[PDB]
């Protein structure tokens, strides 16, 4: 069964803050009868990268270890692959977006040898949807359906591509991989075309990695950030919007932080809306500040 | 949903 007869309301909540970032952040299991999201959120990263910062938010499907796995490693593959680092200083834009790609690719690969010598009923996959913050810049990465949304001026500045197996994109790359979409599902089946994970969607012989049924590629939009005007930017798995839209979601929050400064509970205020709304499924968002965000 | 169809 997909859902329980009384959602599980308990929410668990989060919080940080550095870099100039505050962030706030809410999980919650609701109708659904597992809980398989699973999250990221730094303030300082390693060996150079103090300055930088990076959230996530995973929604796993059939289990949740690719999506914990992808929450405590994701982030390392990023930063540690040759991609990245590109040898010379400091990264360059180029550098942090193959870098990213690379992250996805290698830890899919690594996750990959770990699910095939320990066999078993574990066939679980994880999109992902998240940000990466530097001093001069902020990277939206994207890997299936949740989304991000970036707040400037008071306005809904940027937002995500979810991976739908019908957009030309999807569709087109699983048709060139033998497969076909099906009443909007892969093969008929999974409802996700980008994923870490789902490697029996994974097996096409004769084609690369990123030409599978389901594909690792994650799509990285790089940001030149605006110390004077970003305000805030929302991670949320589909659970929050499938039922709420990228403008109002925007206005909702932007309002919401006129009246107090407690992140979580403004995170809390998003899960529950939606669950009012009519949300049946497992939700979790992130709520990052920057200075200028709007102020109590 | 991701599998559940209904
Ligand atoms: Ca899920
Ligand atoms: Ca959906
Ligand atoms: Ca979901
Ligand atoms: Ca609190």
């Amino acid at each position: 069964g997909a859902f329980l007869d009384k959602p599980k309301m308990e929410k668990h909540n989060a919080q940080g803050q550095g870099n100039g970032l505050r962030y706030g952040l809410s999980s919650m299991q609701g109708w659904r009868v597992e809980m398989e999201d699973a999250h990221t959120a730094v303030i300082g990263l390693p060996s150079g990268l103090e300055s930088w910062s990076f959230f996530a938010v995973y929604d796993g499907h059939a289990g949740s270890q690719v999506a914990k796995y992808c929450c405590e490693h994701l982030l390392d593959h990023i930063t540690n692959n040759q991609d990245f680092k590109g040898s010379a200083g400091a990264p360059s834009v180029e550098n942090v977006k193959n870098g990213i790609r690379t992250g996805f690719l290698e830890i899919d690969e690594h996750m990959r040898v770990m699910s095939e010598k320990k066999h078993g009923a574990d066939r679980s996959g994880s999109t992902a949807v998240g940000v990466l913050i530097s001093p001069q810049h902020t990277y939206f990465i994207n890997c299936g359906e949740s989304r991000g949304l970036l707040c400037r001026n008071r306005k809904v500045h940027f937002f995500t591509q979810d991976h739908k197996p019908s957009n030309p994109l999807e569709k087109e790359r699983i048709q060139n991989a033998g497969g076909s979409v099906m009443i909007q599902r892969v093969n008929g089946s999974l409802a996700v075309s980008r994923a870490l994970g789902d490697f029996d969607y994974k097996c096409v012989h004769g084609k690369g990695p990123t030409e599978q049924l389901v594909s690792p590629e994650p799509e990285v939009h790089d940001i030149e950030r605006s110390e004077e005007d970003d305000q805030f930017i929302i991670l949320a798995c589909d659970g929050i919007w499938d039922v709420m839209g990228n403008e109002e979601l925007c206005d909702f929050v932007r309002s919401r932080l006129e009246v107090t400064d407690d992140l979580e509970k403004v995170c809390n205020e998003v899960v529950d809306t939606c669950l009012y709304k009519g949300s049946r499924d497992n939700m979790s968002v992130i709520l990052i500040c920057f200075p200028n965000a709007p102020k109590v | 949903m991701s599998i559940y169809v209904a």
